[PDB]
């Protein structure tokens, strides 16, 4: 990460609904498909 | 008697009815969806 | 009507809404193959 | 709501209807587990 | 197959926020929490033994009692892919 | 005259709508549905 | 007009009261912002 703006600004800005890292076809949690546009929110990864 | 015998056939059990209408994204679905629905529905049918 | 079976068998497969046939089957699990059917029904090379 | 004349709306039967388009909203979340395995207590006071 | 394209632009003027999102409900669960072990025989690139035997007789061991496995002929230049069982009864698999 | 119907069939025209998005997804095109519903007979019967 | 903009852009300014206070503190003076956002271009399309 870069520092541009305060650490405010950043967490509020990265909690903004960012792509998936997975499959909603497939039955075994397959790597992300490349070019499948879904976007779903990620909490508790921004606060590892 | 003919009316009101006749519509039994064409009314489906409403326990089934009612949550395949409320999920209606694009009314076909992938696997994944179809069996979180089928879970969603014999949940419902053993309660109801 | 009976049905046989080993005597050490986990007894918490009977406390939910079960199959008596010991395997789960039926043509509600499917979506690419119409010989599936025949496929989770009786092969025991893939798990239930 | 509070003090606001906000509008209230939820567009499901004027638009979405009868479409291949998914209706929006419906995003998903992620959300991890964590679990200990073969964690013992090695402690007389804490092995009661 | 005529075409029919139309050019649009947006702006924002927001001295701050605007716009609020906020999940409200939870509807049904799409993955399952089932327990799925991760096989580690689907990457190649390490240091292997310098018996043959003694890593096929581990990947076999290793395939036995699980559900995931990569394919026995072991394609090379491939990806490694499991075999497509049947339908799935209540959900997607999620690996640990 | 319906004893001599002989397997008619009534039909009317109704078409679903659509939207326009743009991207990395194929272009839209209107969709129009023809349907017929047939034609069934029973009989009724009162003896004297 | 839409097809050629090229980069449109917008623009305004905010300026921000001072507090006449005194003491230890250093003497203060009336602060102004610029700032300019630009405008975000998007297709649609559909078919025939």
């Amino acid at each position: 990460v870069n520092t541009n703006c305060n650490t405010l600004d950043r967490l509020l800005m990265e909690a903004k609904a960012v792509a998936s890292q997975s499959s909603t076809d497939t039955e075994y949690q397959f790597k992300r498909p490349p070019g499948s546009t879904e976007m779903t929110q990620d909490p508790c990864g921004l606060f590892q | 008697d003919q009316l009101l015998g006749v519509l039994l056939e064409k009314a489906p059990p409403l326990s089934l009815l009612s949550p395949i209408n409320k999920f209606q994204p694009e009314g076909h679905l992938n696997r994944v969806a179809r069996a979180a629905l089928l879970s969603d529905l014999k949940r419902r049918v053993c309660a109801d | 009507e009976f049905v046989a079976m080993p005597v050490s068998t986990d007894l918490q497969y009977f406390r939910t809404a079960c199959n008596p046939r010991g395997r789960a089957s039926g043509m509600l699990y499917m979506g690419d193959r119409d010989a599936d059917i025949e496929a989770i029904m009786f092969d025991h090379t893939q798990s239930d | 709501v509070g003090d606001k004349l906000v509008f209230l709306e939820a567009l499901e039967r004027r638009v979405y209807q009868a479409t291949r388009v998914a209706y929006p909203l419906i995003g998903n979340i992620d959300i991890t587990f964590i679990m200990p395995m073969g964690v013992f207590q090695a402690n007389s006071m804490d092995r009661y | 197959n005529f075409t029919l394209t139309q050019p649009r632009a947006h702006v924002d003027l927001g001295v701050g926020y605007t716009a609020v999102c906020a999940t409200a409900a939870l509807r049904c669960p799409l993955t399952d929490m089932g327990n799925t072990a991760q096989n580690l025989f689907f990457s190649r690139g390490g240091v292997p033994m310098l018996h043959d035997n003694v890593t096929e007789s581990l990947r076999r061991i290793t395939a036995s009692g699980g559900r995931l496995n990569p394919t026995e002929p072991l394609p090379i230049f491939g990806g490694l892919r499991p075999a497509t069982s049947a339908g799935i009864a209540r959900g997607q698999a999620s690996v640990c | 005259e319906l004893a001599y119907v002989r397997d008619g069939v009534i039909q009317f025209e109704v078409q679903q709508p659509m939207i326009a998005r743009d991207g990395p997804h194929p272009v839209d095109q209107p969709v129009h549905n023809y349907m017929v519903k047939r034609i069934h007979k029973r009989s009724l019967s009162a003896a004297f």
